[PDB]
């Protein structure tokens, strides 16, 4: 799984 | 340093040189929020303000893959809540669309999901959808995939009716991506090409908080001068988590704030370009023209 959006 | 000072006036005439050929634009909410768009950042008008109806265990859920998965229906009335009733891009996205016109525009990154930039004439060649978009929507189920374009997600949401696909029945969803939701390969691959040859690196309507879009500034070379348009001087080092932007230090030498709105700066900008009465007029037309159609 590719890097994920976070805050 | 490839910048003669560090003002929008020299970037104007580094953008005017033969040195300056690969523009990349990063975008954020600040972008659209002259065009109806709530941003985060704002407290009167952002997004976290009247969230409460929703009756979520925290106001970032209705943004969160997990919760979305277990409760789709908060996040598809706060979209039928915030679904504008015109969409016309801003005098920033159209900046962007004399940049593709002019052959200067490498790539437009933006974090925003309203389909802006293509209604302003980008192209899918000239953009990484950071965090996806509404304009395209697909059935979830792994063996279906239906896709759905907006004209048909629209009319779900504002009949008040859970997307479901009519293959399967599975929960059809914008494309757009959750927070902790991975990003799409595009973004990857995009950016581990275009920094490498990219000339200036524009910056407009952003806090540079989110993850991973935020280090797209480091990928750039370092001598690539960067110019943030926005309305707070985001992008620097945090001292705490320091122990990113260099406006003012005295070693600072490529990077330059303009701290206004992003129409305004953008009409500034063209403006020393020789562009006021181009984007002035593209404006115009294409807004006259958005309106002949409804
Ligand atoms: N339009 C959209 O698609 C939309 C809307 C809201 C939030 N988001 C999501 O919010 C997340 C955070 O992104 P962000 O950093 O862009 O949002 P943010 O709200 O955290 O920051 C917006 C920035 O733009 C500035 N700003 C707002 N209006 C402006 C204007 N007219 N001119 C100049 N500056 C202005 C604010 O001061 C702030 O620095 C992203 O993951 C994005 O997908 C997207
Ligand atoms: C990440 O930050 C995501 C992608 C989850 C965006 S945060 C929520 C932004 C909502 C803005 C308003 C969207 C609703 C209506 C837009 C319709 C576009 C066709
Ligand atoms: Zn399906």
């Amino acid at each position: 799984a590719l890097p994920k959006k976070y805050g | 340093r490839l910048l003669d000072e560090l003002t929008l006036e020299g970037v104007a005439r580094y953008m005017q040189s033969e040195r300056c050929r690969r523009v990349i634009c990063l975008v954020g909410a600040g972008i659209s929020t002259s065009a109806g768009i709530p941003d985060f950042r704002s407290p009167s008008t952002g997004l976290y303000d009247n969230l409460e109806k929703y009756h979520l265990p925290y106001p970032e859920a209705i943004f969160e893959i997990s919760y979305f998965k277990k409760h789709p229906e908060p996040f598809f009335a706060l979209a039928k809540e915030l679904y504008p009733g015109q969409f016309k891009p801003t005098i920033c996205h159209y900046f962007m669309r004399l940049l593709k016109d002019k052959g200067l525009l490498l790539r437009c990154y933006t974090q925003n999901i309203d389909t802006l930039e293509r209604i302003a004439g980008l192209e899918q060649e000239d953009l990484v959808e950071a965090h996806g978009t509404f304009y395209t929507s697909h059935c979830v189920s792994a063996s279906c995939r239906h896709e759905y374009p907006l004209s048909w997600m629209k009319e779900k949401i504002f009949s008040e009716v859970t997307p479901k696909c009519e293959d399967c029945q599975s929960l059809v969803k914008p494309d757009i991506v959750f927070f902790g939701e991975s990003l799409p390969a595009r973004f990857f691959s995009c950016m581990q090409s275009d920094f490498l040859k990219v000339d200036l690196l524009l910056v407009m309507g952003t806090s540079l908080q989110v993850q991973p879009f935020a280090s797209l500034i480091s990928k750039a070379p370092l001598s690539t001068p960067r110019l943030l348009i926005n309305k707070e001087k985001a992008g620097q080092s945090d001292p705490f988590l320091g122990m990113g932007m260099d406006f003012d230090s005295k070693k600072a030498y490529r990077d330059v704030a303009w701290l206004g709105e992003c129409d305004q700066g953008c009409l500034a900008l063209a403006e020393l370009l020789g562009w006021k009465k181009e984007l002035e007029d593209l404006v115009r037309r294409e807004h006259a023209s958005i309106d002949a159609q409804s």
